[PDB]
RNA sequence: GCGCCGGAGCCUCGGUUGGCCUCGGAUAGCCGGUCCCCCGCCGGGGUCCGGUGCGGAGAGCCCUUCGUCCCGGGAAACGGGGCGGCCGGAAAGGGGGCCGCCCUCUCGCCCGUCACGCACCGCACGUUCGUGGGGAACCUGGCGCUAAACCAUUCGUAGACGAC
RNA sequence: UGGUAAGCAGAACUGGCGCUGCGGGAUGAACCGAACGCCGGGUUAAGGCGCCCGAUGCCGACGCUCAUCAGACCCCAGAAAA
RNA sequence: GCGGUGCGCCGCGACCGGCUCCGGGACGGCUGGGAAGGCCCGGCGGGGAAGGUGGCCCGGGGGCCCCGGGUGUUACAGCCCA
C-alpha cells in the first residue's frame, strides 16, 4: 500500500500537488528518480528562478536562513513541503509519510513504480514549449553527485534489462504452453471468454 | 447584453404607438442575437433608439419571435460585419465564420472578439450576418476548409481523463 | 492561424541512400555517412517512391513559427546530401598589413598554429571539430582549406579560426588583419 | 548614511566560526583526485613541528636582482619518523556522499597504536583487537578476510590506508600514536588493494610519500591563544584613548 | 472469513476555510471518484474503529480494547466522489487521514 | 507515419458524450476542431460533433462531402460496417469489456474456479518447459 | 550478568483488514515474434510477420480459504511436504530460483457423490497482517563473553570556567 | 473649492465607520455580500473550486500569449510618452 | 389482559407525518398551428455552379494498380434552387 511513483518526465509542481494531497490522506508515497523531474519553461529561466532563491538568505546570520537544498530529491521535497500545513502536526506527520530519492535505491529498484499521467510533461506541456531538467538544474547550482547517481542509475538499467529479457523468456514459454495445452484448458478457457476476460 | 451560452436569432418587430399626428407609423423589423427573448426586447430598443425617435415608453414590441435554422445540417460560411468599441475609438470589421447555424456563428464571433480584441459583448454591435458562397470568402482560415477531398490526421492526441486512475503504471500513448 | 498542411519535397538523387529511423535521418553516399537527429522539430518525415527518390516533410496544424520548421529540415538535409556527395570546402585567405600571419597545421589538420598575428608572441592553437581538417594549400600565399561532410562543423571550425584572430582594443576599421572566410564551396566540383 | 571614507573589511568570513578545532590532528578534508595511469603511492604523511632555523642557498632564477646571489631563507624542520601501516579501509561511491564500505586492520597492531583506542591506558585491561587478531590464526577466518579483499577490490573505488606514527622514536612526552587514513592514489582498485595488503604491518619512510624540492600542503591546528579581544582577534582600529567604556573594542 | 466493508478515509470535517463544522465528516471512499458512483453509499453505516488502554464490552463477544464511533453516510460532497458522513459523536481530529469502515448493510440492492 | 486521417466518409468511433460507443461517419469537416457526423445504421443523427470525442477507425467509404443521410446509408450497408466492425479485435474487446463489467457474483465464482484451474494446468506445463531447457546443456 | 539460539503469562503503544518480484523509453510514434544476411561472447542491427484506442491491456495481472469424511471422474506423477550439500545477492547488500535425499502421502487443485461440525434461535465493533512494536520480570536448556567511560591524579601543544 | 499633488485642507447628497460581529478581498476601522437570541437540516450571497484550503479528479467550449523582469481579479497597494 | 408510567446500560427495525435534496417513469399544450430531417423514386419536367463525380487530357507512382494539374455540368458520385 505504498505509491512508489516514477519522477522521470513529470512536472515539478503538478506531481508535488498530487503527492501533497495523497500524503495528507494517510498515504505513504515514495517519489523516485527526482533528477528525472523536469520544470516547464526553458532552462535559463528556471535556473535564474533558483539563483534568486539562493540570494534570499538571512542577512545577520545565513546559518539560520532558508536552507537552499541542492539535490533534486530535496528540491522536489521542498515544493511538496510548500503545499502542506508543515507548521501543524498533521502537515509534519504528512512529510514523515513522503520519502524522496535521487536515482532509484534498493527497496524500489526491484518494484514496479507508478506514473501520474495528470502530472506528466508529454500530457500537460505543448510539445513546442521548452522545459528544464531538474537533474541539470540541481547540478549547475551546487548539487555534487549527478555523475555518481548517473552511473548507479546506468548499473541498474543494464541489471533490470537482464530481468526483463528473462521475463520475456518466461512469457514466450507461457504462450507456447497454451498452443501445446489448448485441448485440456478449453472448457476452462471457454467460460473466461463468455465473461469477456480473454476476447 | 451578456453574450452568455449560444445566442438565438430573434425577429423583433416594433412600432411607435398610435398618435393623433401619426395613428399608423411604419413597423420596424430587426435581427437581434440574444441569449433569450427578454434581452432581445432590450437590445431591440438600444438599436431603434439609436436610429429612430423611439424609446420603449413611446413605442411597443409587436412580435418578438425566435427565427430558427432553415438549413441546420448544411455547414455554411457566414460573413459578419462588426462595429466594436476598442480602448481608443470604434472600428468597422468584416469577420468570417464557418458553423451549421447563423446564431451560433454569431456566438462564435462573440467568443472571438473577446479572444482577439478583449471586446466585451456591450462594445460589439452585430450589424449584418450574411451566408456567403465559398468564393466570396476573403479570410483564408475559412478558405483552407473549401476542399472536396479535405484530408488531415489528428497529429498529437493529448489525452484527457487524466485523473480516472490518476495512478496508472504505463506512460500514456498519444499516437492514434 | 493553423495552416491545415505545409510540405516541401527534397529531390534526393540516385547516388545517395537516405533512410530514417523516426524523424532522425541517416544519409550516406560517395564520401561517408551523415546522421542528424530532428527530435526537436515535431514533423512527419515520409520517404516515398521506389528507390526512395525523394524525402517528404509534413507539418499538420502549424502556426507561422512552426511552418518555418519545414524548409529548415529541407535545407539541412539538402546540405546533408551536398556534404555526402560533393563535401564542403571553405577556402579562407589570411589578410595582414605588416606581420605575416604564420599558420601551419599540427595534429594532421585537427589543430591550427597562428603565429605572428600583429607581432603577438602568444600563439593560438585552434582545435578543429570532429571530422574537419585544415590544410595550408598551394597556389595561394595566404590560404586555409577546411574539408568535411558536415556543413555545420566546416563552418563552425572556420569561425573558430576567424574569431581567434580578432584585433583587441584598436580601431578594427584600420587594422583589417586576420583570417576571413573568403569562399564557401564544395570539396569536389559537380 | 554611507561609509564616509571607504575601507576594506577587517578579517575574512571564509573561516568565520573562530572556535577551538574539534580535532587536534589536522584532517585531510580533500586528497588529490587520481588518474589510474600513475604508479601506486600514499598521498599524505604525518609529522611533528620540531623547530625553525636559517638556510643559505645560491638562487638559480634568471631575470631577478638575486640571480646567482645567495639568500637567507627561514625553514621549519618537521621530524617525520617512518609510519607503520596497520589497516586498509575501502570507500564505496554513493549518491548521498562517499560511504566507508569496509575497514580491514592487520593481525599485529603496535602497542602505541592501541593507546589511541583508550582515554585511560593505565586503568584498562588492554583487550582492544584481541578477538579481531584471532581472525588471522584460524583456517575459517582468513577466508572471510579474503572475501573482503574480493569485495573491496570489486565495490569500493576510494582505498585509504590506516598508517599510525611511531611515538617511541620521538622526544615528546606522549606514547599515544596518531592514526590517519592516507588515500592510496595509483592504478586500478584491484592493484591499489593488492599493494596496501603488501604494506600491512610494514614501515613507510617519508621517501615513499614525498621527494626533494616538492611543493606540498601543510595541514594542522593553530597555536592556541585563548579568549582574545576584537583588537587582538580581528586586528580592528583602536579608539583614541579619550573613550570612557574601553578603547580596545568595535565602536 | 473476508472483508464486509469498503475503505474510506476521514479526509477532514465539513468546513468553509476559516470555520469548520465538526458535526459532519468528509469521507474519501476508495474507488469512487465522481458524484455518479457515490450514489450507492448514501444512507450506508460508517464506523471509526479504534482501540484504547482500558478493556470495554463487545456486543456478541468477550471485552476487547477495540471501540467504535458509529455514523451514517448522509449525502454526496463536492464533484469528485467525496461523501458527507455524520457520526453520533463528532470524530476526533486524531482520525484525520485514518481508516473508517463504510459498511454495506443499510443495503438497497 | 499517420495511418488514420480525418477523411470525407471515414467511420469514426465515438468514445464519450451522448452517442458514446457508436460508429459515426465524417460527412464534412466544419472547423479546425469539429465535424458534421452522421451514423444512420448506428442511430446517430446528422449533427455537429468535435474531434476530441471520436476515435477515428480504419474504415473509409466513398460518398461526397454534401451527401444526404440516404447516400451515407447506401455506403454503410454496401461495405457492411456493422458486421466488419464487430470482427475487429477493438470491437471484440469493447464487448468483452462490457461482459466483465456485467459479471454476476455467481458468474464471478464460476470464473475464479475456472481461472484457478486454467492457471494450475499451464503452471505445471511451463515448469515442465523450464526443465526442458535445463536438461539440454548437460 | 550479560551476548547468541531453544514454553506459560502480566503490562503498554496503537495503526492495519490479501499480493504485485523491477525493461529502458518513445510521444509526428510504439509493443511483441524471426532467420537467407551482418559487426559483436548467446547481445545488438535489420528484414519480414502480427498487435496498436495499448488485451504479452494497472480498464490489467496473481492469490482467492466454511472445515472434513465416503466414493467417483478429469488434473498432477517433470507434483506437494520438511531435514544435510550444491546453487543468488552493495545505492540504503535478503528470504529467492534451482539442480541432489535420509524423506511423508497419492490427500492439496477443477466438476459430482455421501453425510456431518453450537442450526447459539433477524442484529455492532467480525475476518487479518500478529507468536507486530515497546516494557518489566518468571520457568528455563545449550552455546558464550569477563569490559570500559567519567572523576581523581598528572601534562600545558590547551585554557575565564568547563572543554581540549 | 483651494492646492503640482497628498493617507492634504474645505463643502453638497446618500450610505457607512464610529457603536458592528459575521462570509469574502491572504492580511486591513470604512471595500463586496449580508447585519447577529441558542441550535438541527436545507439553500444561497459576495467570492471561489491544482495543493496549502471546503469545492472543476468537468474526458468543459472557442481563441490569445513565451517573458534571460511573463502574467494572474473592485477599493489596492508600482507606471507613462514613445 | 388493559391503561398510565418508565428502559440498568448499549443498540436495531417498522410504518405514519413534517421539511428537505435527487432519480425514474408517463401525459399534454404552444410555435412559422415549430424549423429541419427520414421515407416513397433526385416522380415528370426545366435550370444553375463547385469545395468539379465520371469522361478525356496532362505530369509520374506502382505489375495492369493509384495519386497530383487542366478541361467542363452529369455521365460509372452528389449538392442548392425554379
Amino acid at each position: 500500500q505504498v505509491l512508489v511513483l516514477d519522477g522521470r518526465g513529470h512536472l515539478l509542481g503538478r506531481l508535488a500537488a498530487i503527492v501533497a494531497k495523497q500524503v495528507l490522506l494517510g498515504r505513504k508515497v515514495v517519489v523516485v528518480r527526482c533528477e528525472g523531474i523536469n520544470i516547464s519553461g526553458n532552462f535559463y529561466r528556471n535556473k535564474l528562478k533558483y539563483l534568486a532563491f539562493l540570494r534570499k538568505r538571512m542577512n545577520t546570520n545565513p546559518s539560520r536562513g532558508p536552507y537552499h537544498f541542492r539535490a533534486p530529491s530535496r528540491i522536489f521535497w521542498r515544493t511538496v513541503r510548500g503545499m502542506l500545513p508543515h507548521k501543524t502536526k498533521r502537515g509534519q506527520a504528512a512529510l514523515d509519510r513522503l520519502k524522496v530519492f535521487d536515482g532509484i535505491p534498493p527497496p524500489y529498484d526491484k518494484k514496479k513504480r507508478m506514473v501520474v499521467p495528470a502530472a506528466l510533461k508529454v500530457v500537460r506541456l505543448k510539445p513546442t514549449r521548452k522545459f528544464a531538467y531538474l537533474g541539470r538544474l540541481a547540478h549547475e547550482v551546487g548539487w555534487k553527485y549527478q555523475a555518481v547517481t548517473a552511473t548507479l542509475e546506468e548499473k541498474r538499467k543494464e541489471k533490470a534489462k537482464i530481468h526483463y529479457r528473462k521475463k520475456k523468456q518466461i512469457m514466450r514459454l507461457r504462450k507456447q504452453a497454451e498452443k501445446n495445452v489448448e485441448k485440456k484448458i478449453s472448457k476452462f478457457t471457454e467460460v473466461l471468454k463468455t465473461h469477456g476476460l480473454l476476447v | 447584453t451578456k453574450a452568455s451560452g449560444t445566442l438565438r436569432e430573434y425577429k423583433v418587430v416594433g412600432r411607435c404607438l398610435p398618435t393623433s399626428k401619426s395613428p399608423a407609423p411604419p413597423l420596424y423589423r430587426m435581427r437581434i442575437f440574444a441569449p433569450n427573448h427578454v434581452v432581445a426586447k432590450s437590445r431591440f430598443w438600444y438599436f431603434v433608439l439609436e436610429l429612430k425617435k423611439m424609446k420603449k415608453s413611446s413605442g411597443e414590441i409587436v412580435y418578438c419571435g425566435q427565427v430558427f435554422e432553415k438549413s441546420p445540417l448544411r455547414v455554411k460560411n457566414f460573413g459578419i460585419w462588426l462595429r466594436y468599441d476598442s480602448r481608443s475609438g470604434t472600428h468597422n470589421m468584416y469577420h468570417e465564420y464557418r458553423d451549421l447555424i447563423m446564431a451560433s456563428a454569431v456566438t462564435q464571433c462573440y467568443r472571438d472578439m473577446g479572444a482577439r480584441h478583449r471586446a466585451r459583448a456591450h462594445s460589439i454591435q452585430v450589424m449584418k450576418v450574411e451566408e456567403m458562397a465559398a468564393a466570396r470568402c476573403p479570410r483564408p482560415a475559412v478558405k483552407q476548409f473549401h476542399d472536396s477531398r479535405i484530408r488531415f490526421p489528428l497529429p498529437h492526441r493529448v489525452l484527457r481523463r487524466q485523473h480516472k486512475p490518476r495512478f496508472t503504471a504505463k506512460r500514456p500513448n498519444t499516437f492514434f | 492561424m493553423k495552416t491545415i498542411l505545409s510540405n516541401q519535397t527534397v529531390d534526393i538523387p540516385e547516388n545517395v541512400d537516405i533512410s530514417l529511423k523516426g524523424r532522425t535521418v541517416i544519409v550516406k553516399g560517395p564520401r561517408g555517412t551523415l546522421r542528424r537527429d530532428f527530435n526537436h522539430i515535431n514533423v512527419e518525415l515520409s520517404l516515398l517512391g521506389k528507390k526512395k527518390k525523394r524525402l517528404r516533410v509534413d507539418k499538420w496544424w502549424g502556426n507561422r513559427k512552426e511552418l518555418a520548421t519545414v524548409r529548415t529540415i529541407c535545407s539541412h538535409v539538402q546540405n546533408m546530401i551536398k556534404g555526402v556527395t560533393l563535401g564542403f570546402r571553405y577556402k579562407m585567405r589570411s589578410v595582414y598589413a605588416h606581420f605575416p600571419i604564420n599558420v601551419v597545421i599540427q595534429e594532421n589538420g585537427s589543430l591550427v598554429e597562428i603565429r605572428n598575428f600583429l607581432g603577438e608572441k602568444y600563439i593560438r592553437r585552434v582545435r578543429m571539430r570532429p571530422g574537419v581538417a585544415c590544410s595550408v594549400s598551394q597556389a595561394q600565399k595566404d590560404e586555409l582549406v577546411l574539408e568535411g561532410n558536415d556543413i555545420e562543423l566546416v563552418s563552425n571550425s572556420a569561425a573558430l579560426i576567424q574569431q581567434a584572430t580578432t584585433v583587441k582594443n584598436k580601431d578594427i576599421r584600420k587594422f583589417l588583419d586576420g583570417i576571413y572566410v573568403s569562399e564557401k564551396g564544395t570539396v569536389q566540383q559537380a | 548614511s554611507h561609509r564616509k571614507f571607504s575601507a576594506p573589511r577587517h578579517g575574512s568570513l571564509g573561516f568565520l566560526p573562530r572556535k577551538r578545532s574539534s580535532r587536534h590532528r589536522g584532517k585531510v578534508k580533500s586528497f588529490p583526485k587520481d588518474d589510474p595511469s600513475k604508479p601506486v603511492h600514499l598521498t599524505a604523511f604525518l609529522g611533528y613541528k620540531a623547530g625553525m632555523t636559517h638556510i643559505v642557498r645560491e638562487v638559480d632564477r634568471p631575470g631577478s636582482k638575486v640571480n646567482k646571489k645567495e639568500v637567507v631563507e627561514a625553514v621549519t624542520i618537521v621530524e617525520t619518523p617512518p609510519m607503520v601501516v596497520v589497516g586498509i579501509v575501502g570507500y564505496v561511491e554513493t549518491p548521498r556522499g562517499l560511504r566507508t564500505f569496509k575497514t580491514v586492520f592487520a593481525e599485529h597492531i603496535s602497542d602505541e597504536c592501541k593507546r589511541r583506542f583508550y582515554k585511560n591506558w593505565h586503568k584498562s585491561k588492554k583487550k582492544a583487537f584481541t578477538k579481531y587478531c584471532k581472525k588471522w590464526q584460524d583456517d575459517a577466518g582468513k577466508r572471510q578476510l579474503d572475501k573482503d579483499f574480493s569485495s573491496m577490490k570489486k565495490y569500493c573505488q576510494v582505498i585509504r590506508v590506516l598508517a599510525h606514527t611511531q611515538m617511541r622514536l620521538l622526544p615528546l612526552r606522549q606514547k599515544k600514536a596518531h592514526l590517519m587514513e592516507i588515500q592510496v592514489n595509483g592504478g586500478t582498485v584491484a592493484e591499489k588493494l593488492d599493494w596496501a595488503r603488501e604494506r600491512l604491518e610494514q614501515q613507510v619512510p617519508v621517501s615513499q610519500v614525498f621527494g626533494q624540492d616538492e611543493m606540498i600542503d601543510v595541514i594542522g591546528v593553530t597555536k592556541g591563544k585563548g579568549y582574545k579581544g576584537v583588537t587582538s582577534r580581528w586586528h580592528t582600529k583602536k579608539l583614541p584613548r579619550k573613550t570612557h567604556r574601553g578603547l580596545r573594542k568595535v565602536a | 472469513s473476508g472483508r464486509l466493508w469498503c475503505k474510506a478515509i476521514f479526509a477532514g470535517y465539513k468546513r468553509g476555510l476559516r470555520n469548520q463544522r465538526e458535526h459532519t465528516a468528509l469521507l474519501k471512499i476508495e474507488g469512487v471518484y465522481a458524484r455518479d458512483e457515490t450514489e450507492f453509499y448514501l444512507g450506508k453505516r460508517c464506523a471509526y474503529v479504534y482501540k484504547a488502554k482500558n478493556n470495554t464490552v463487545t456486543p456478541g463477544g468477550k471485552p476487547n480494547k477495540t471501540r467504535v464511533i458509529w455514523g451514517k453516510v448522509t449525502r454526496a460532497h463536492g464533484n469528485s466522489g467525496m461523501v458527507r458522513a455524520k457520526f453520533r459523536s463528532n470524530l476526533p481530529a486524531k482520525a484525520i487521514g485514518h481508516r473508517i469502515r463504510v459498511m454495506l448493510y443499510p443495503s438497497r440492492i | 507515419v499517420f495511418r488514420r486521417f480525418v477523411e470525407v466518409g471515414r467511420v469514426a468511433y465515438v468514445s464519450f458524450g451522448p452517442h458514446a460507443g457508436k460508429l459515426v461517419a465524417i460527412v464534412d469537416v466544419i472547423d479546425q476542431n469539429r465535424a458534421l457526423v452522421d451514423g444512420p445504421c448506428t442511430r446517430v443523427r446528422r449533427q455537429a460533433m468535435p474531434f476530441k470525442c471520436m476515435q477515428l477507425t480504419d474504415f473509409i467509404l466513398k460518398f461526397p462531402h454534401s451527401a444526404r443521410q440516404k447516400y451515407v446509408r447506401k455506403a454503410w450497408e454496401k461495405a457492411d460496417i456493422n458486421t466488419k466492425w464487430a470482427a475487429t479485435r477493438w470491437a471484440k474487446k469493447i464487448e468483452a469489456r462490457e461482459r466483465k463489467a456485467k459479471m454476476t457474483d455467481f458468474d464471478r465464482y464460476k470464473v475464479m474456479k475456472a481461472k484457478k484451474m486454467r492457471n494450475r494446468i499451464i503452471k505445471n506445463e511451463v515448469k515442465k518447459l523450464q526443465r526442458a531447457a535445463l536438461l539440454k546443456a548437460s
